[PDB]
């Protein structure tokens, strides 16, 4: 007759939303862009054809030392302050709560009309596409799937095989 | 060195072990898998427990007579890690076992009604007062001795 | 109803020796790295004096010094119960008398004070770490190693080496 | 969403996700190392 | 309760201490309500003092069994499939060992898996599908792996009809509260249509795909996925398309012919699992009656009727309470179901209905103990829920002077007789044994008791056995052989690899475990019948139905005043009965073995698995340990380092957890609260304890702790000293 699940961070999942999914554009556009035949040719001889390898997992450590450094300061200082004990204000704590941060410290705030109102406008732009780039990216994600699956010949695996008409991969288009 | 036997290095009535025993493993000349691919004996489960040749490591290990290995442990010739190594281990890990045994526990018996969070759990397994163990440096080694459980709350 | 720290002498004094103990051990490495060559553990003996004898032995060297150690320690002990060393510049600090604001108790955070000339055992802390955590870095990596940086020849880039032990 | 000084519930056995996994997570390390009896170290 | 309603949340409860008796847990702290709750959560004094409900949940919470059994059954199938075995199998019984479970080499394991058949690693299997699988009027792995989803459905949709029960807003009392038709429909058309339905696909694909199997191919090499439509052409090597008959009756010719049934009895020459030839015509010859006989009828009227002198007055009238009880037709049925189980135990081993079964030992004897415990542990249950019915069910008195009220006024009397039947046997059940070691130790066979000491001579025989291999010559038409292979009369021949049945002789040493039963059977029903009799009141307490069927013991006095109740007599009934069965499957297999199981080669000069042993030597209750026991088992405590191995490595656990069991059953209870304090101390030093008040074992509770584990320990025991004694020779 209908869930108990309003999670009340229903409040909070909404915003590794616009993180996945803002985040999925990086791929979306780069990719396709790609630049079909740019004139043309992916050739990457520079630091990587002749000093040992660059990367892999030198890769990662160099590559989120930041994304580790961001992604922390991210949610961590989104906002909340106040930031300990002891009693009920729920997200799990709003134990920032009725204090934002600080009574009359600094400049804790940003903007005029004593809270942090980023005016009262712009529902418009992100509402639409961008809660999309939830939407979108879960479609050309299930494109992921179809884009490749199917191990390019070079692999049969656990051989129930299990018929055979013609491959399949990406580029664009289809057969139909 | 000690009562036992040596080691690996040598140790004759252990060979006679590794050899039949496992090998009988073999015992099925052949039981069909010419090139098929799946009945594993053949690979390892004999290699994995055999390529533990006439190495398994060396690990000295004393080994008695049907040369199964036996553990000293006195600190000594070679043998120290059999216990104190692993025993220590078995220490720390433990203790912050119940560390947080006193702790998802000490926490709680104030504000309002009490009487059985515990039946369901309020951090689970305390995640809060989790590392606390690691984040035991010293702790309870001088804090448990001296005030909180103190002498006064004995 | 002792709500909560505390604590204090305590182990903030705890830290310092560790801090300036570090510090000094890492002058231990200092030597073999600019006209370089000899070190690794080493092991000393450590310095070694005179062409007039020793032998290899002469004496378990290393064990007595530190039966001094021993009662100059009991001499820092013979401090902290019931303060007592002149200059008083690790229990809290000098700048003679002060800092306990802390020695009475009453904590929570306490940041604390002492030079008269002046400012602190403060960037003093953080050469206080820089080596202790250095240590932990310095006998990290022997375990595995002994050396650092030349040039952009082929050295600093990490080449070929070979997993933990195992 | 969760700050400081404890948090959100769970059920009667989450014991069950917790014998089963976690510890469960160590035949995973009885097999990395398939073996054991002593033990290097790192 | 609320929170709050009635009418006026959706806002489900979840959060505030209890629920359950109304001083209920109770804001303040313990333990003992954490086995309250699991123990009596389905029970009925408490959810509502109405009806109602009630039902509406046992038809949902019910449900739920079917969806499982059908989530069960699907990984069984599935695993009978791909972790195959049974294709390799089937092109090569008589020859294989069957698999289906398989482990993965973490850490110790694959010592578990050894080599079963069509070449590969794993562990075997007494559990006979593999050979319900016979059946596949089609084979294939990947088909099985439809049965195998067609599983998975019924189940999500056979599991959604319990959502669409109680959480949907249910059905009432006239629904069930009108019975009047429900047999009416069950039996006629599922009963019916099912063994009907079954029979139109067992001669239909099945007897067909096994009528020519039964000499060699290979799958595939047979049977496809439609073949057997309209195609009617193949269905002609196995009897006609009628030729001209026209819908049974008769103006019909046969010069030659009488439709596929053409009845057997005995055994395939190549596959003696009793022949398919019939297995159609007794499921159609069944189905008829259920499709006739569902069709009574709407109910009082037929018992509402027979009464006499001293009968049942209120055999007239019993019950109105039969629409109104459940905890009554439950406990009837568990005695039924129950005992219409152990019955199959039987008619398997002395008739088997599967092809490949008895030449497979083991696959089918497993079987026969475990169908044997359920014939068991379903009917001291059929009495607890008697005891349940009563002591409460009903509201008030509303039942009155009847068959009941009647066999209760005599009670201290059905019960005064049985006893000393039991004192009767034993003396003559069991120490009849004692005799022949007493006197076989003094040593003097002259005078034991011995199939041929005690006048018996070298004859059983003239019987009944005797007039049932032989009765093809009665009303009787015939069919070679009779009915059950293992009688008296005539025929041998049966099977080329091993053996499978033969006639199986008695006298003494068949004579007198066959009573040691009757003795046993009878103990065990005594404390029970007097236990679910005396449910409510006695003359050693009245005052006696004041809490429920269980409460530990009434108190100190009246001398003892302890174990009285009947949730306890349904305590020391299993007892009992894990004897009934533990010993009747301790007969089986000694005989089953020491005779019949055994084997044929040249001359067909038989080799049972032990050469009569049984003879003069079970008689004397140590040769069930000279010559069982310690003889047989000698397989399980050299199992080590095998491939079946994990019954020897069970063998001490569960030989172990019973030698626990004492420990929950022989002892105190504020003992182990005296005990649990020191412990409590020992806490508080350390600031450890307190918070949620631990306490000892509920009195029941405790005993609840004994006897099941006595169970699990004492008979899986077995389980592995079985498992292990007919894999390896045997
Ligand atoms: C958090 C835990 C906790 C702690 C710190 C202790 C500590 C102690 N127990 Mg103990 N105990 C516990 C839980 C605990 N127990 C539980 C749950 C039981 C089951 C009823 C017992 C049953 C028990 C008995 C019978 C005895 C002790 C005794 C003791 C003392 C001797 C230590 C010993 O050898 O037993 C080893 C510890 C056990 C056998 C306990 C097993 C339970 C552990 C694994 C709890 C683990 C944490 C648990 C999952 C909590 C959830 C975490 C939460 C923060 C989310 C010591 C003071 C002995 C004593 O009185 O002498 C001083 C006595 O023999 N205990
Ligand atoms: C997704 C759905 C769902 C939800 C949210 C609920 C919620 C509820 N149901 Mg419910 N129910 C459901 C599906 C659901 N039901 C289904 C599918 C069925 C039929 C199969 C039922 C049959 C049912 C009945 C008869 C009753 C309820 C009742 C209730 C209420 C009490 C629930 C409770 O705490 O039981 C806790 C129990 C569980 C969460 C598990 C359910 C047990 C089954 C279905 C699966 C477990 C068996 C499993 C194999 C365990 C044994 C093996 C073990 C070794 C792992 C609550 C509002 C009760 C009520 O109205 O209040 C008195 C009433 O008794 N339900
Ligand atoms: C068709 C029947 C069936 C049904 C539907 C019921 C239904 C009921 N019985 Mg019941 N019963 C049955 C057959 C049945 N019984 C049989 C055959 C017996 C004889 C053994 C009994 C003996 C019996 C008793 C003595 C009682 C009931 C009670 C009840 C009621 C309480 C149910 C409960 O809370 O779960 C109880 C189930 C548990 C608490 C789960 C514990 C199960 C443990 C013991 C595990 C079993 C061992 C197993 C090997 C362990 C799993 C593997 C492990 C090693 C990993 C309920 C109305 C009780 C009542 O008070 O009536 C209102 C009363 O206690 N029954
Ligand atoms: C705690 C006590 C102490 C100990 C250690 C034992 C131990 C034992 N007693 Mg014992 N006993 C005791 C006190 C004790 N008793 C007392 C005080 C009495 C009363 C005087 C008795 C009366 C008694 C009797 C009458 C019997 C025993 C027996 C036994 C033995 C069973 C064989 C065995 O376990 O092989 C050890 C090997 C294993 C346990 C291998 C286990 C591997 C399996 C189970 C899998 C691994 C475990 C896994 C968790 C299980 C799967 C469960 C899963 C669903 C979670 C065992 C050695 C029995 C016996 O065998 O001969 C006398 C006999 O029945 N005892
Ligand atoms: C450099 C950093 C590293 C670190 C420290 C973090 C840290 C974080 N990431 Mg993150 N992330 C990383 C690499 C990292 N990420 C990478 C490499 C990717 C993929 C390219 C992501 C993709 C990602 C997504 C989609 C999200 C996060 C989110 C988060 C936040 C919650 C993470 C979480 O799952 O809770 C840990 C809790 C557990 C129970 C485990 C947290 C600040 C989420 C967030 O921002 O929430 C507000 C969500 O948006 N991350
Ligand atoms: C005045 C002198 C000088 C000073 C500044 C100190 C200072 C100190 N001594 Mg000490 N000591 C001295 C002379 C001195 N000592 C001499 C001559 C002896 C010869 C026995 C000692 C033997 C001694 C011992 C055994 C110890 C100290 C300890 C200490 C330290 C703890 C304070 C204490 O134990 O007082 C004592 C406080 C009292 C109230 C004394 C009680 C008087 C009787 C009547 C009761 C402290 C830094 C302790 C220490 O640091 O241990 C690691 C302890 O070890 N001293
Ligand atoms: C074959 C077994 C079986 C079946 C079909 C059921 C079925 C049921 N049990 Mg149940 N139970 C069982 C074994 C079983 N139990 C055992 C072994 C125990 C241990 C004592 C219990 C202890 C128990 C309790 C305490 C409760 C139930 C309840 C229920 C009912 C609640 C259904 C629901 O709320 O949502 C269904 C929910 C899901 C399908 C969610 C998924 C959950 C996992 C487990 C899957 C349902 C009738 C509840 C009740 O009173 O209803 C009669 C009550 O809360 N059971
Ligand atoms: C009646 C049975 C029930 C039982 C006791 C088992 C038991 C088992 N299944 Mg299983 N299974 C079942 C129903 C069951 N299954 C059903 C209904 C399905 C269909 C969804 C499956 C589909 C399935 C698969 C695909 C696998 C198993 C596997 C296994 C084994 C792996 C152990 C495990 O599950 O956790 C760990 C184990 C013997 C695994 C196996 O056989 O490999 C050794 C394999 O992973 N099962
Ligand atoms: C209830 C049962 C079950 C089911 C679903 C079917 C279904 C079918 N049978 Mg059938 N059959 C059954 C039991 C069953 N049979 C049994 C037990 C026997 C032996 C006594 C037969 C002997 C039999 C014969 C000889 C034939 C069929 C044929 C058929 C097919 C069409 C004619 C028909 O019987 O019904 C539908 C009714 C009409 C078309 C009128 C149909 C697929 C025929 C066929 O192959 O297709 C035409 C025909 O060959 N059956
Ligand atoms: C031994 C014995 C006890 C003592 C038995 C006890 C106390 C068993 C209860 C022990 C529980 C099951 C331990 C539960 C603790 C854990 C579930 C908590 C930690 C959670 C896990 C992660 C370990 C009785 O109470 C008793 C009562 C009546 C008749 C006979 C006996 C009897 O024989």
């Amino acid at each position: 007759s209908d869930p108990e699940s309003l999670r009340w961070n229903v409040q909070a999942e909404l915003v590794h939303s616009r993180w996945a999914m803002l985040g999925a554009a990086g791929i979306f556009i780069p990719e396709f862009l790609t630049k079909l035949g740019i004139l043309n040719t992916p050739s990457w001889y520079t630091a990587g054809e002749q000093e040992y390898f660059t990367d892999t997992t030198t890769l990662f450590i160099v590559e989120l030392v930041f994304i580790g450094w961001a992604e922390g300061r991210r949610w961590a200082d989104i906002l909340n302050p106040g930031c300990v004990n002891t009693d009920p204000i729920f997200p799990n704590n709003k134990l920032t709560g009725t204090d934002v941060g600080y009574p009359g410290g600094l400049w804790f705030d940003p903007l005029g009309w004593g809270s942090a109102s980023p005016q009262k406008l712009k529902e418009l732009r992100t509402k639409e596409i961008k809660n999309g780039r939830l939407a979108m990216l879960a479609v050309m994600g299930a494109w992921f799937q179809h884009i490749y699956t199917g191990t390019g010949p070079i692999d049969n695996l656990f051989a129930a095989h299990l018929a055979d008409p013609h491959a399949t991969i990406f580029a664009a288009f289809t057969p139909k | 060195d000690i009562a036992g036997l040596t080691p690996c290095k040598e140790s004759k009535q252990f060979a006679k072990r590794e050899k039949q025993a496992l090998k009988k493993l073999q015992a099925s000349l052949k039981l069909y898998a010419d090139d098929s691919a799946p009945a594993l004996a053949i690979k390892a489960t004999m290699e994995k427990t055999k390529k533990r040749f006439d190495n398994y490591g060396k690990y000295g290990l004393l080994c008695g007579s049907d040369g199964l290995p036996h553990l000293i442990v006195s600190g000594d010739q070679r043998h120290w890690g059999e216990f104190i190594t692993p025993g220590i281990l078995f220490l720390y890990i433990a203790g912050w076992i119940g560390w947080v045994g006193r702790s998802y526990l000490i926490a709680i018996r104030d504000e309002k009604k009490p009487t059985q969070k515990e039946i369901i759990i309020d951090v689970p397994l305390a995640s809060s007062l989790l590392f606390r163990g690691f984040s035991w440096p010293v702790a309870a080694y001088r804090e448990l001795l001296n005030g909180e459980l103190v002498d006064n709350n004995f | 109803l002792a709500e909560d720290p505390e604590n204090l002498r305590w182990f903030v004094q705890a830290e310092l020796v560790n801090g300036r103990w570090a510090m000094l051990g890492v002058a231990g490495m200092l030597l073999p790295e600019v006209f370089t060559s000899i070190g690794i553990i080493n092991v000393p003996k450590w310095y070694a004096a005179g062409k007039e004898e020793y032998f290899a032995s002469s004496s378990t060297l290393f064990v007595i010094e530190f039966i001094l150690s021993h009662y100059v320690e009991i001499r820092r002990w013979q401090d902290i119960k019931n303060p007592g060393s002149v200059n008083q510049d690790p229990i809290f600090k000098q700048y003679s008398l002060p800092a306990g604001e802390v020695g009475y108790p009453g904590g929570i955070f306490n940041p604390l004070n002492f030079a008269p000339t002046l400012e602190a055992k403060e960037k003093e802390i953080a050469n206080g770490r820089l080596m202790l955590a250095f240590l932990g870095f310095i006998i990290q990596h022997n375990v595995t190693g002994k050396g650092p940086f030349d040039n952009l020849l082929q050295h600093i880039s990490d080449p070929w080496h070979n997993t933990i032990v195992q | 969403m969760r700050d400081f000084k404890t948090y959100l519930s769970v059920a009667p056995v989450l014991s069950t996700l917790w014998f089963g996994s976690l510890a469960g997570l160590l035949i995973e390390i009885n097999r990395f190392f398939p073996d054991a009896l002593t033990f290097p170290f790192f | 309760l609320v929170d709050r309603d009635p009418i006026k949340t959706s806002f489900e409860q979840w959060a505030k201490p209890g629920h359950f008796s109304r001083t209920i847990a109770k804001g303040p702290d313990t333990t003992t309500w954490i086995w309250n709750l699991h123990a009596d959560a389905h029970d009925f004094d408490s959810h509502t003092s109405d009806l109602e409900e009630i039902s509406r949940k046992v038809f949902s919470a019910h449900f739920g069994q079917l969806s499982i059994i059908f989530l069960w059954l699907s990984g069984m199938y599935f695993h009978g499939a791909r972790f195959s075995n049974y294709e390799a199998w089937l092109n090569d019984p008589t020859h294989i060992g069957p698999s289906a479970q398989v482990v993965w080499p973490i850490v110790g394991q694959e010592i578990l898996n050894g080599d079963v058949g069509g070449g590969f690693r794993g562990i075997q299997i007494t559990s006979g599908f593999f050979q319900i699988w016979r059946a596949s009027g089609i084979t294939s792995e990947l088909q099985l792996y439809c049965t195998a989803i067609g599983a998975l459905v019924f189940a999500g949709l056979m599991l959604f009809a319990g959502w669409f029960h109680y959480h949907k807003a249910a059905p009432k009392l006239a629904w069930f509260q009108d019975v009047e038709s429900m047999l009416n429909h069950h039996l006629a058309g599922l009963l019916g249509l099912g063994s009907l339905s079954w029979a139109r696909h067992q001669v239909h694909v099945s007897l067909p795909i096994n009528q020519f199997l039964n000499a060699g191919v290979d799958p595939k090499e047979i049977p496809l996925p439609h073949e057997f439509i309209l195609n009617r052409d193949l269905l002609a090597q196995l009897y006609p398309s009628f030729a001209e008959g026209a819908t049974p009756f008769f103006t019909l010719n046969w010069s030659k012919y009488a439709d596929f049934l053409t009845f057997r009895g005995g055994l395939d020459p190549l596959t003696g699992g009793l022949w398919l030839t019939d297995i159609a015509h007794h499921h159609l010859a069944i189905a008829i009656l259920f499709l006739i006989a569902g069709h009574m009828y709407r109910i009082k009227d037929i018992l509402e009727a027979h009464k006499g002198p001293f009968t049942g007055q209120g055999h007239k009238g019993l019950y109105e309470i039969l629409t109104t009880s459940w905890h009554a037709q439950l406990s009837i049925n568990l005695a039924m179901l129950g005992s219409l189980t152990i019955v199959v135990a039987q008619h398997m081993y002395s008739m088997p209905p599967y092809p490949y079964l008895a030449t497979d030992y083991a696959t089918q004897l497993s079987l026969f103990t475990h169908h044997m415990w359920i014939g068991g542990f379903l009917i001291v249950g059929a009495a607890a829920h008697a005891a349940i019915f009563m002591v409460r069910d009903y509201d008030p008195t509303t039942r009155y002077n009847d068959l009941l009220d009647r066999v209760l006024r005599h009670r201290d009397a059905i019960i005064s007789h049985l006893n000393w039947v039991c004192i009767f046997l034993g003396f003559h059940s069991f120490g009849l044994y004692i005799h022949n070691d007493t006197m076989s130790a003094l040593g003097r066979p002259q005078d034991m008791f011995s199939d041929t000491a005690i006048q018996l001579q070298p004859v059983f025989a003239q019987w009944i056995q005797n007039t049932h291999a032989l009765a093809p010559g009665t009303t009787a038409p015939g069919a070679t052989a009779s009915t059950s292979l293992t009688w008296g009369g005539g025929d041998l021949v049966a099977v080329g690899n091993k053996v499978a049945l033969l006639p199986i002789p008695l006298g003494t040493a068949d004579f007198l475990v066959h009573h040691i039963h009757a003795f046993t059977i009878h103990v065990t029903v005594l404390i029970l019948l007097k236990g679910v009799l005396f449910a409510r009141s006695s003359r050693l307490i009245p005052d006696k139905a004041n809490l429920g069927f269980r409460f530990p013991c009434d108190g100190p006095g009246r001398g003892g005043t302890c174990q009285v109740s009947a949730w306890d007599h349904v305590f020391l009934g299993l007892f009992w009965m894990y004897n009934s069965i533990s010993v009747v499957i301790f007969h089986f297999s000694w005989k089953m073995q020491s005779d019949v199981w055994g084997t044929i080669n040249d001359q067909g000069v038989v080799t049972h698995i032990t050469a009569g042993n049984f003879a003069q030597s079970s008689i004397t209750i140590n040769g069930w340990l000279r010559d069982f026991l310690w003889a047989q088992a000698s397989q399980v405590i050299q199992s080590y380092g095998s491939s079946l191995s994990a019954y020897g490595l069970f063998f001490l656990g569960a030989h172990f957890v019973w030698a626990f069991s004492l420990m929950f059953l022989f002892s105190g209870r504020g003992y182990w609260q005296e005990l649990i304090e020191s412990i409590v101390w020992a806490h508080n030093k350390l600031k450890v304890a307190p918070a949620t008040q631990p306490r000892a074992l509920s009195i029941v509770q405790g005993r609840a702790v004994g006897v099941t584990h006595y169970l699990l320990g004492g008979i899986a025991t077995t389980w592995a000293f079985f498992l292990a004694r007919i894999i390896a020779v045997g």
